[PDB]
């Protein structure tokens, strides 16, 4: 479950 | 020495007509003339402090490819890197450096609530994030160095992703148009256009992040309506009929709670609350902090020659009820305004200054000196001379 | 050696039509002969395994008045306590021990989701949790020594508390009832009911909870949408005109993130979905656990055929719901299985008040998919079998 | 101020 890039914590 | 807006020539209402979550646009010095107030190294030590989120990522030389190591960092961190092909990335830099919240004062045709933050990049020659995708409506600002962009007109549904990396790479990337930014430059993308950035030389990027909300996440933010209940209506059944089939959950049953979660989500005083509250509260671990004024010498420092500043802008909104009173939010945090002095929350989320000549209204009462102490408090407001 | 029901002469239809959740009711001689299977000395020892929720409260003997010590405990706990004058509370016995689990097959006449737990309490000589109300419906089943209780048959709407205590009493209660309890008559309480009950002797209780959730707790439980969600519709704003004031929240903003949540709520089989799940999720530190290895299609066939049979471990945590289109969805502690709408027709049986042989079971267990959804339930510890 | 037969 990979988050996306521009997301961060 | 910004402009009042960004957009170049364009007019927001044109902008936010035509490209607004449409399509992509390139503004050529969107700020004309312009550095970061922040260095690379100066970054680098910001990713050092405690509390901040900050990222290293390594395409190349790392342990393995795409390797994403995170913060806090330290010093000896900075020493044991490749001198190419790498990248740092540094979120919520606009609440850490006032100067970068200036920046935030371009983008104000958008409501504050849609704005999430401001975060720095920094790479050196061949350095790069990967080609992705992302949710955000983004304003790629370019303020050192010069920046590879390749980007896809088309908004992608499906994601093709790259297994098990710790990042979201696109698989297939196959770009329509290249550019070349330096420092000024803008690019805008709406949600969903994919794109490359990659480094040409020591560089970093700007980057002003918008976002909305979609049903997973509002579902997440539920719990804080049970906040405002002290338990609410409870399921009852005192008409039950003896089950057949007793491990069947009956069309009645979820009949109830269907209308228990409708009651909550249908009261708007309650939705807006409840929504102005999860939508300022800090969504990573950074939080707002306070330094001690009296009323008195408040009024004083303020007719003095002070200013309000705001912390973040991201974090101030304000809802208008139907019987003239209003809700305040400051991060997290709700405020019940009295119809009377309702109208300081457009003051204080606006655009305006705040000064002694834009608050002389309300100086003289004591509800609104109440409401000053306890922002300035909470952080959410800095009292400078 | 137990009854059908819990309510003696009484029928279901006459229950849950002139007392559940509306007036109180005690039922003597209930359950005939029935003594608990456990003693009090098995109740301690198994408030001494980790993972337990287990209580001790002290009216009088301890550090303080009203004294609470919370589990897991050890032997050391118990030896120091005073002749008189405690209480020990250890809730989800039902699913530690199948003998107090079958008392639950005694109260089927309600929907499986709206069971919590059965709560077995022992206590000596004056032993009490003191005056207090509660939010479930209630069955207080005597099972050894006697127990006076006494009730107020008008419910507590407003409750005025006993400032820092860790336990909830009220300030004022004057019971207008009082009954002495032998083992084996029961006494319903609906929720809201004033009760004080008070061990004659060395006497244990068994108490069959009910709960259902209120406005607070459903939101609570939202976040679990997201399992069924993978984003869902985003907050959009093409159209958006520009910002008189950037602060305002406007009400078109509201109006379509209360669309968004709408369509959450009345998409009736995600509701079914995600309820059945979040009601069915075990409330407490203690979740079922696999058995030695998966007995595969084969074994399982023909050992379910050789006479074996297959016990319910957790019956308040088993459900199910129908659908629309005929499919219908399994819940089993928290996990939601998919059954096609052929195979659709077992959720009863496997969650029903029926035994499940080899007899009850014959024209499914042909199916291999079937043979397969019973090797990941009792892989998941969902059910028990058990030969003859 | 945990209820009484709530439990946890
Ligand atoms: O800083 C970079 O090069 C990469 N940043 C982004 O893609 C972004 O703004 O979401
Ligand atoms: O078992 C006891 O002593 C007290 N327990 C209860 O009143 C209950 O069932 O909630
Ligand atoms: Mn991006
Ligand atoms: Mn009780």
């Amino acid at each position: 479950k990979p988050a996306e890039v521009r997301m961060g914590k | 020495q910004l402009p009042e807006t960004i957009l170049g020539g364009l007019a927001p209402e044109e902008f936010l007509a035509n490209y607004w979550q449409k399509r992509p646009l390139l503004i050529r010095q969107a700020l004309p003339g312009f550095r970061s107030p922040i260095t690379p190294e100066e970054l680098a030590g910001l990713a050092c402090e405690e509390g901040v989120t900050a990222r290293l990522i390594l395409e190349k030389g790392g342990a393995y490819p795409w390797e994403v190591r995170y913060g806090p960092f330290e010093p000896e961190d900075f020493v044991a890197l490749p001198p190419t092909h790498w990248t740092l990335l540094v979120q919520e830099v606009d609440r850490l450096v006032p100067e970068v919240a200036a920046l935030l004062e371009t983008v104000r045709f958008v409501p504050n609530w849609r704005l999430d933050d401001i975060m720095v990049s920094y790479a050196p020659e061949g350095g790069t994030v990967g080609a992705h995708i992302d949710n955000y409506d983004v304003f790629l600002v370019q303020a050192w160095g010069r920046r590879r962009w390749q980007i896809n007109h088309r908004p992608v549904e499906r994601e093709e992703l790259v297994p098990g990396l710790e990042v979201r790479l696109l698989a297939h990337f196959e770009p329509d148009a290249e550019w070349i930014l330096e420092p000024g430059d803008v690019l805008y993308l709406p949600p969903r256009i994919p794109h490359y950035g990659v480094a040409l030389e020591d560089c970093m990027t700007f980057s002003i992040g918008f976002r909305a909300p979609d049903q997973a996440e509002l579902a997440e933010a539920m719990p804080r309506m049970a906040a405002w209940l002290d338990g609410g209506r409870r399921y009852a059944d005192p008409d039950l009929t003896p089950a057949d089939e007793p491990g069947e959950i009956t069309p009645e049953a979820l009949d109830q709670i269907q209308a228990l979660l409708r009651a909550l989500i249908d009261d708007r005083e309650r939705l807006a609350r409840w929504f102005g509250c999860i939508i300022t509260e800090p969504r990573r671990g950074l939080p707002p902090e306070p330094p001690p004024l009296s009323a008195k010498q408040l009024h004083r420092r303020l007719q003095q020659g002070a200013t309000l500043r705001r912390n973040a802008i991201p974090e101030l909104a304000y809802v208008r009820h139907a019987d003239g009173s209003a809700t305040l939010f400051a991060s997290g945090e709700a405020y019940e305004l009295s119809p009377e002095l309702a109208d300081v929350a457009p003051l204080l989320t606006g655009r305006r200054p705040l000064t002694a000549e834009t608050l002389r209204p309300w100086l003289e009462r004591d509800d609104f000196l109440e409401l000053l102490q306890t922002l300035i408090h909470s952080g959410i407001l800095s009292l400078i001379p």
